[PDB]
């Protein structure tokens, strides 16, 4: 799987690949690895799909009976420990997870915290995990500045995962777009692959190694 | 002494019986039931001038669609409340859905009876829970320590309750409005409540469809109270 | 069933009283006297024996005085066996907290432990609460000497001078008037053996009526000893105070 | 989690710990602070496995955290190695094992000296003038073998700490992405931003 | 040692039209070489308009099978006769199986029906309860046979507008109930030559407002 | 008098005091009649509302699509014993791919009651029940009492003035247990023999509840408008 | 987990017309020895019902006597436990299929294959299949071991489908049955000579036959063969 | 276990049990709460029935929760003790999970929640205690003052008093306590505080314990001769 989040100027950026995987089946383009946990607060999934879609879930009401008891939203950083915590009590069972926990709160900013099945819980400004990773933060980092145009951003992002599912064997399908900003989360769209690759190889003059 | 769960010889339970009792020493809370959403309002009753009255929380959300007014021995009720928010969000975690008022009102009503020699003695508070579902549209019930629920069009509990259920007969029906129903809630507070009513000893509160459950603000309810005042004046 | 015959020994009365703690502490009033004094450079404990008869084995008997680690001691006032169930307590959670920091117990965390135990009896279980008070004496690099008691409830409070069990009252009004802050071991001593002398219901004071001991930080380099009183010993501190 | 080291001076402790975290085939986080204030003048550092690592510190922060409050006082930085200690000699006949190890450097305020406190995963505890964990020690040993004197100012201690980081960044094969360095003394714990 | 598991074979097959849903299954039931049965249903009416099958390991599908259909009953129980959306049910579903995620139901999942604006709905679970909506799935067997020939004949992927060089897709249309039919009788007779566990019979379960309406048809014996 | 303080305690003349007090709960809930034919059983009840304002207490129950009940008392108690026939229906079809008789749920009922009336601490059941059930040996009819004893009838009532439908049941033994092949005139003599034990309030539209078990009649509960056909 | 000591062979069955045929050999092996040669493998319950074992004798025993138990609580509190509410095989099936199924489920199977052969209360026809893994199926033929490769061949030739089972009657049906049961004892190393047969019909009701044994054998042949290829004498 | 039903209703609708706790802390000694603009001052009643006593050692009436809430009490000493230790305790598990402080009103609610469990627990008696909990929640400068109760409710208050003779001491703050104008500073909050004491305590300085909480950590309590200067300037003001 690709799933990348990065800090900047106007917010966080969200872009994530939509497909599954069983060994070399392709058996899914269509997954939607980005969970709304509220206005605010989104969850990315990397690893097993029913350990990350039922744990991510899961979360979702955990933070929904967080604003019922405390009548205040949930932190990111409150969010996401209780998923490390609770990843961390099933640790050597073989749960396979890897997230990201991306939203704004007044408190804190918009902050971006990584978390994984093996317990670890880190806070930082760029992430890409899965099989993909590596990929994407080739060309992440290096187009990378804190202050990109929200337009630049959400395509810095985009163009990241399309570079990941055109090498990863196991990435692909379609490119899912987030931004969260001080008013919430905005969706961006959903952008196949099988289109956007000759769209970006026409107009960026990318890709001279595809035969075109 | 004598066992907790003893029947009496008409066939009622002691413990029961004597819970109803604290529930009638309690503050006022009030609730009508419209086709245009549901009105909960509360007799806050500051036992002294200094006590900052908007820390009384006698009216409370469990779910977005579901919402909760008390009256009786109100610290009773936290266990009742965290019974039914999670009963509510664990119900829409294994169903992808909003929980039904009726089966969220009959969750919390299976913990009534769990007493013995478990917990050591019923619980010694009334709910009145409001709420709207796509099946039953808006819908109030009332939960007593019994076990036993009762849905109403509309319903009166606490100290003032037998007053102020037989104005509610005289004064609901079908057609009501919102509107109307926050003012009738309004004035029957005031009739039944020993000092006078305003906004920070009384506090109103709604569930639409659209908007969910709504706890009034201070400066909301005061124009309400205010409008009342007029509409009596007026005739 | 079994309902009829419990007495409910957790309850309130109408006053707001705990019924079996109250009747404890009366009978605790009718064990023997314990005094506890503290002053700049030690602590005495001074505490009278019930049981006079002259065939019992003085030399090797301790209902009184007992040591809970080498710096913290304890008078009691109560049931013996009640005290023996706490004390055995007492010297196990003070090695649980050597163990685990390698420093001695501070006197107040042994005495909070002790206290919490009581306490617990008297909210929960349905039992009856333990039928003793005791006088802590004791040193730490904190505070240094410290005296403390704990009754049946489970509250405790710290003291300068202190007495627990039989006339209490009459023994607190004849130390709160000859108590100095600026007093010592020696005449803390006298003091404590004065107090006694006065308040006893026996016709005279004598060695083999009394558990007497001192901590001191008198010991050769600076160093905390615990002495508890043998026979002789006792017999010795009352010709030169001048009480027999 | 890979480099951790301490050194105790004349009137001060100073840990330097690495800022990488490593998952695999990429480095994810180069500005990673291995530490925990335990309490005012008492710094624990920390390495091993992943997870286990911060869930460990952090549990012995909130105990330590826990007894300040109680008794109001400060335990001495001997009194919490002892409890760190037993903590790890307790679980490593668990289910399952917390796989730390860690550093405690603390200023023990009775005595007005530095001290430096050693403890792997088994709960084997050393006091150490100086200690690492991992494969650190087999570099660092030798030079404070060479360099070391108890007499040295805290200045002194930072450009010994110098050469050890230079000769771990020479020789070392994993890039730890440099060090954050923590000094901790009477007037209690500060970072240095510089290093 | 002794192995939990086994394979019983078959293959299954959903396709969602725009006011109806079929699930399909085979009928042949097998282990290794050996055919156990030549009629032994694998797709079932579970109640609620929702038809269901788990096919992989069968004494674990008929297990999943038997549990959902009593979560059925119980939420009429529970939730005074309230109609299972077929979104509640695969949350449901998820839940079951990941209830068992350290010694999972060895089975593939479908589950066909009508959502709640009346439009046609297939959803898919991996053994540990991971699943997604969508217009296509086949699962089992031969899944990795079938399922790409969906995806060009129901989804029209890979192809394009003739004579617009290669810009405008073939755009996307419901198919009708005649058309899905055929579809999924063409799918099973590639299958069953194919593969060897796949064969005997076909028994397809349409789903519509009306109700649930079943069709059988016989597949090569060899 | 000194034995009812609990369930536990005999009186001297060997009567348990607890049990006849929870009888007595029975008494002064609502009338509720049970019938039966060879073909068909039906359930009818009076529901009883708190006020104007309020809803009618739901009376009736399904167990499974073979055999529900009635209740009369307190109705949590048939909350809690309706469950348990629930789950004791559903293992047997789940584990014997059986449907469970209405004579062995009536055993089952009988036995779960008792074990409240020997041991200490936990009380009677302060409700009684009509099932009704339609099985592998036809149409059957339950009564439930709390002391444990369960008896298989033609018809019955329980709760408040049941003695009138009981009576008029009596006399129409005969005419009644002939209705086969006919669920609307086997409810218009449940709904004729409930009015027997009515006073000054009558058979409205909200108040009645009719429920229905048979050959080709799966257990169902006809409420509201559906039961006007009957007034 | 365990490993299987003493073992029954093949159970093979039918339906026919109007009921069903259910047989096995008498056989307790124990490895490559042929142990017990007197043991029953068919076991009915009530009139209506037989449960043929095979697999592990001990885990067999056992099943045996939860039947034999099934009856015994069936017939309490029960005025038609001899009528309307007997023991059905579907009942039967559905019992051990449970039992089979959750013993898998706990990692200590009964480490056997099973066939309840029987006729329904209405005149249907029951036959199903369950083993250690808790796996059941249905079919006009049903065989266990040995018996799945080469009499479910011979007896799927008769009724083939559901509609060839109104045209076969129990005569052919048996002589069906009979026929593979020899041909087992030529080709299954552990199976005997001796065998119980049992017909379950809804008009004649249970036919059980014991002390049965394979005759009409051809071995004739093997003395015209001579040596592995070359030798011709 | 012992599971025996203590906390009951009667007939009248009262549990006994409850309110025989209430005059527990009736008997107690007096505790008091005064908010300021910028502070909480909790004030509280020492007893001179003992004298002989270490003032060093002897349990403090005023017990810190966390360094930003504290915790005063009227009641059973003992009792106080069981709710202090869970509350700090739960006041660390917040920073464990949470990563942030405990709310005043979150702790409280916890306090509370806990002695309303013993009201309805087999084997237990009631909390014999009513409490105080005072001060600011993490970067926040509004101040807090909660009071709880055996029965296990909980409320927010300007200025509060429990313990004995609370009836006179509750009368001179609603008097004297304006909410469009509280305390300004920490000596007017102070002031006020002592004041308030002083209609009960009936002896000068030694009797009176007072402890500061202001925000951001604050937590400071006043010396003997500190107290004793108020306890002079109110006397020689009322002289006239
Ligand atoms: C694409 C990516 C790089 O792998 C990315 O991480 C995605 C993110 C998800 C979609 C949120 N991950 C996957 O696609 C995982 C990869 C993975 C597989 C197995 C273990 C860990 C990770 N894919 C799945 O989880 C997969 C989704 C299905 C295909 C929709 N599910 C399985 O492979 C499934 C369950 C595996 C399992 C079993 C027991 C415990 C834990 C996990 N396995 C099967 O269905 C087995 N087999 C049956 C016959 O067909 C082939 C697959
Ligand atoms: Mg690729």
């Amino acid at each position: 799987t690709t799933t990348l989040a990065f800090r900047f100027q106007g917010g966080i950026i969200v872009a994530v690949d939509s497909r599954a995987t069983a060994g070399n089946w392709v058996a899914s383009q269509t997954v939607k690895k980005v969970i709304e946990i509220n206005p605010f607060l989104l969850g990315t999934m990397a690893g097993g799909a029913a350990d990350c879609q039922f744990w991510e879930t899961w979360l979702g009401s955990q933070c929904r009976l967080h604003e019922l008891r405390e009548k205040e939203r949930i932190s990111v950083a409150a969010a996401s420990k209780i998923l490390s915590n609770l990843v961390y009590q099933y640790k050597g069972a073989g749960l396979s997870m890897g997230t990201m926990i991306c939203g704004y709160t007044r408190k804190e900013g918009p902050t971006i915290y990584y978390v994984d099945s093996d317990g670890t819980r880190l806070k930082g400004d760029i992430f890409c995990v899965g099989s993909g990773q590596t990929f994407a933060y080739g060309v992440l980092d290096s187009n990378y500045k804190w202050d990109l145009s929200v337009e630049d951003a959400l395509y810095l992002g985009k163009r990241s995962i399309l570079a990941a599912a055109h090498r990863d064997a196991y990435s692909g399908g379609s490119v899912n777009l987030y931004h969260v900003t001080e008013d919430g989360w905005i969706y961006h769209g959903n952008h196949d692959v099988g289109e956007l690759f000759w769209k970006v190889k026409e107009e960026e003059g990318s890709f001279n190694n595809v035969i075109g | 002494d004598r066992g907790v769960s003893t029947f009496s010889p008409e066939g009622r339970l002691f413990q029961v019986e004597y819970s109803l009792e604290a529930i009638k020493l309690g503050s006022t809370a009030i609730g009508i039931a419209t086709k245009e959403g549901v009105v909960l309002g509360v007799e806050k009753r500051a036992t002294s001038p200094l006590l900052e009255s908007d820390s009384i929380e006698k009216i409370v959300e469990i779910d977005r669609h579901i919402g909760c007014a008390m009256s009786g021995l109100t610290a009773d009720a936290r266990s009742m409340i965290e019974h039914a928010r999670t009963a509510a969000v664990t119900h829409n975690l294994y169903y992808d859905e909003d929980i039904n008022v009726e089966s969220l009102t009959q969750s919390v009503c299976d913990l009534a009876l769990r007493f013995g020699e478990l917990m050591s003695r019923p619980f010694g508070v009334a709910l009145l829970i409001a709420g709207h579902d796509a099946d039953d549209g808006y819908q109030l019930f009332h939960a007593e320590p019994s076990g036993t629920f009762y849905r109403y069009n509309a319903k009166a509990i606490g100290s003032g309750s037998e007053g102020a259920q037989a104005e509610l007969l005289n004064e609901w029906h079908s057609s009501l409005t919102l509107k109307e129903a926050e003012l009738l809630v309004l004035k029957i507070l005031k009739q039944v409540m020993e000092e006078k009513l305003d906004e920070n000893n009384a506090q109103l509160s709604c569930i639409t469809k659209q908007d969910g459950f709504k706890i009034y603000d201070n400066e909301k309810t005061a124009e309400l109270i205010k409008e009342l005042k007029e509409k009596e004046a007026a005739e | 069933g079994s309902r009829r015959y419990d007495s409910r020994t957790t309850i309130f009365s109408p006053e707001g009283r705990l019924y079996q703690v109250e009747y404890a502490l009366e009978s605790i009033s009718h064990a023997g006297t314990a005094i506890g004094i503290m002053a700049s450079d030690g602590i005495v404990l001074a505490a009278e024996r019930k049981v006079t008869s002259t065939l019992l084995e003085q030399d090797t008997s301790t209902e009184k005085l007992y040591k809970l680690n080498d710096k913290i001691a304890v008078a009691v006032a109560g049931l013996t066996a009640d005290a023996e169930i706490l004390i055995n307590t007492a010297r196990i959670h003070a090695q649980n907290y050597l163990k685990t920091y390698n420093e001695d117990i501070p006197v107040e965390i042994l005495v909070r432990r002790l206290s919490d135990i009581k306490q617990g009896y008297t909210q929960h279980g349905g039992l009856r609460p333990f039928g003793v008070s005791f006088i802590y004496a004791g040193y730490d690099d904190r505070y240094g000497y410290q005296l403390y008691t704990s009754n049946p409830s489970g509250n405790y409070t710290g003291w300068k001078a202190i007495s627990v069990g039989a006339n209490t009252s009459a023994a607190q009004t004849l130390l709160q008037m000859d108590y100095k802050d600026d007093m010592k071991v020696d005449d803390a001593i006298e003091l404590a053996l004065k107090t006694l002398s006065k308040t006893t219901d026996s016709s005279a004071l004598t060695y083999d009526r009394l558990e007497f001991a001192t901590i001191r930080k008198g010991a050769n380099d600076g160093e905390v000893y615990q002495k508890i009183f043998k026979p002789q010993e006792i017999k010795d501190i009352l010709v030169k105070t001048g009480i027999t | 989690m890979d480099i951790i080291l301490g050194i105790r001076v004349q009137d001060s402790v100073i840990l330097a710990s690495s800022k990488a975290v490593t998952r695999g085939i990429s480095v994810l986080k180069d500005s990673d602070d291995k530490t925990r204030q335990l309490s005012p003048h008492t710094l624990m550092s920390f390495a091993g496995e992943a997870g286990d690592t911060v869930q460990f510190a952090e549990y012995i922060q909130a105990n330590i955290q826990l007894y300040s409050i109680r008794e109001d006082y400060e335990l001495s930085p001997q009194a919490v190695s002892s409890f760190v200690r037993q903590e790890l000699a307790k679980s490593i006949r668990s289910r399952r094992p917390y796989q730390v190890n860690v550093l405690i450097g603390g200023y023990d305020k009775k005595k007005n000296k530095p001290e430096l406190y050693q403890i792997d995963y088994l709960g084997t505890k050393v006091e150490l003038p100086y200690g690492a964990h991992g494969y650190s020690g087999f570099y660092t040993f030798s030079l404070l073998d060479h360099h070391y004197r108890p007499d040295m100012t805290t200045e002194e201690g930072l450009d010994l700490l110098k050469l050890c980081v230079q000769e771990l960044e020479k020789r070392m094969p994993m890039d730890f992405k440099g060090v954050i360095v923590k000094i901790v003394d009477k007037d209690g714990i500060r970072q240095v931003d510089d290093f | 040692q002794f192995n939990p598991y086994g394979d019983n074979g078959g293959t299954i097959l959903g396709i969602a039209g725009e006011d109806f849903a079929v699930l399909a299954g085979d009928t042949r039931n097998i282990t290794d070489y050996s055919i156990n049965s030549r009629y032994e249903p694998k797709v079932f009416d579970c109640g609620d308009n929702i038809v269901m099958s788990a096919n992989g390991f069968a004494a674990d599908g008929d297990a999943l099978v038997k549990r959902f259909k009593n979560s059925v009953k119980w939420y009429h129980f529970d939730h005074n006769d309230k109609k299972l959306s077929i979104n509640s049910a695969a949350r449901n579903i998820q839940h079951l199986l990941y209830g068992k995620r350290f010694f999972p139901y060895y089975v593939h999942t479908i589950i066909a029906g009508l959502d709640e604006d009346g439009k046609g709905a297939v959803y898919s679970f991996d053994p540990v309860g991971s699943y997604e909506r969508e217009q296509c799935r086949a699962g089992g067997a031969a899944a990795s046979l079938i399922m790409p020939f969906l995806d060009n004949q129901v989804n029209f992927k890979n192809q394009y507008e003739p004579g617009t060089n290669g810009k405008v897709k073939k755009p996307l249309k419901y198919l009708s109930v005649e058309e899905v039919i055929k579809l999924v009788r063409d799918s099973f007779t590639s299958a069953t030559e194919r593969h060897i566990q796949v064969g005997d019979g076909l028994e397809i379960l349409i789903v519509t407002k009306d109700g649930v309406r079943k069709e059988f048809y016989e597949l090569k014996r060899d | 008098n000194n034995y009812d303080g609990d369930t536990v305690t005999f009186s001297p003349t060997g009567r348990l005091f607890q049990v006849e007090y929870a009888l007595e709960a029975i008494k002064q809930g609502s009338v509720t009649v049970g019938l039966r034919s060879n073909t068909h059983a039906v359930l009818v009840a009076l529901k009883r509302n708190a006020d104007e304002l309020s809803s009618y207490q739901k009376k009736i129950i399904k167990c499974d699509e073979h055999m529900g009940l009635s209740l009369a008392g307190l109705a949590p108690d048939a909350r809690v014993l309706s469950n348990y026939l629930r789950q004791q229906c559903n293992y047997s079809s789940l584990v014997f791919n059986r449907k469970l008789a209405v004579e062995r749920a009536g055993h089952l009922l009988c036995d779960k009651a008792q074990k409240n009336t020997q041991s200490y601490g936990g009380r009677p059941y302060g409700v009684g029940l009509l099932i009704i059930g339609y099985d592998k040996s036809g149409a059957h009819l339950l009564e439930f009492q709390p002391s444990g004893n369960v008896t298989e009838l033609y018809g019955t009532a329980i709760g408040a003035r049941s003695q009138g439908a009981k009576t008029y049941l009596e006399r129409t033994l005969d005419t009644f247990i002939k209705i086969d092949g006919n669920p609307d005139e086997l409810i218009k003599a449940g709904v004729e023999a409930i009015s027997q034990s009515l006073r000054d309030e009558s058979l409205t539209v909200d108040n009645l509840s009719i429920a229905i078990v048979g050959k080709d009649t799966p257990f169902t509960i006809y409420d509201g408008e559906a039961v006007a056909k009957y007034i | 987990t365990q490993q299987p000591i003493v073992t029954g062979t093949s159970v093979i069955s039918m339906k026919y017309d109007n009921g069903v045929i259910i047989a096995a050999d008498n056989l307790g092996s124990y490895g490559s020895l042929l142990r017990f040669n007197g043991v029953e493998r068919l076991i009915p319950v009530g009139d209506n019902t037989v449960v043929g074992i095979s697999g592990d004798i001990s885990d067999m025993q056992h099943i045996e006597r939860l039947l034999k138990d099934l009856v015994t609580e069936n017939a309490y509190d029960n005025p038609l436990a001899d009528a309307e509410e007997a023991l059905e095989p579907s009942y039967i099936f559905e019992y051990l299929a449970t039992v089979m199924y959750q013993r898998r489920s706990k990692m200590n199977p009964l480490w056997n294959a099973i066939i309840v052969a029987g006729v329904q209360s209405n005149g249907d026809q029951f036959l199903r299949y369950v083993n250690l893994l808790g796996v059941t199926y249905s079919s006009p033929t049903l065989a266990t071991g040995f018996g799945a490769h080469m009499a479910n061949p011979l007896l799927r030739k008769v009724v083939d489908r559901e509609s060839d089972i109104p045209k076969t009657t129990v005569q052919v049906a048996e002589e069906a049955i009979v026929n593979a049961m020899r041909v087992l004892y030529y080709r299954d190393a552990r199976s005997s000579r001796n065998f119980s047969l049992a017909i379950i019909d809804k008009n004649t009701g249970l036919t059980f036959k014991k002390n049965l044994q394979v005759e009409n054998m051809k071995w004739d042949f093997a003395k015209d063969i001579k040596g592995y290829g070359t030798q011709k004498i | 276990g012992y599971d025996r039903a203590l906390s009951i209703f009667s007939p009248d609708g009262h549990i006994f049990q409850v309110e025989y706790a209430l005059e527990a802390v009736k008997r107690g000694t007096c505790a008091v709460g005064v908010k300021g603009k910028n502070c909480v001052v909790l004030g509280c009643e020492r007893r001179s029935t003992l004298k002989l006593q270490d003032t060093r050692i002897t349990p403090s009436k005023v017990s810190k929760i966390d360094s930003h809430v504290v915790l005063s009490f009227s009641g059973l000493n003992a009792d106080s003790r069981i709710l202090i230790e869970k509350a700090r305790v739960e006041a660390q598990s917040h920073r464990l999970t949470l990563e942030d402080p405990v709310t005043v009103e979150y702790l409280t609610r916890y306090v509370a929640g806990v002695q309303q469990r013993y009201t309805q627990s087999g084997g237990v008696r009631p909390f014999g205690v009513s409490t105080l909990i005072a001060g600011f929640d993490p970067r926040d400068d509004e101040p807090k003052l909660y009071q709880t109760e055996p029965s296990g409710i909980y409320s927010s208050w300007s200025a509060q008093t429990i313990g004995r003779n609370s009836k006179t001491v509750r009368e001179f703050l609603e008097k004297n306590y304006d909410r469009k104008e509280p305390p300004a500073t920490v000596e007017e909050c102070v002031k006020l505080t002592v004041r308030s004491l002083l209609e009960v305590v009936q002896t000068g300085a030694k009797n009176i314990e007072i402890t500061v909480v202001k925000p951001d950590s604050d937590i400071v309590a006043l010396s003997s001769e500190e107290i004793n200067q108020y306890v002079t300037q109110i006397e020689q003001e009322k002289q006239e």
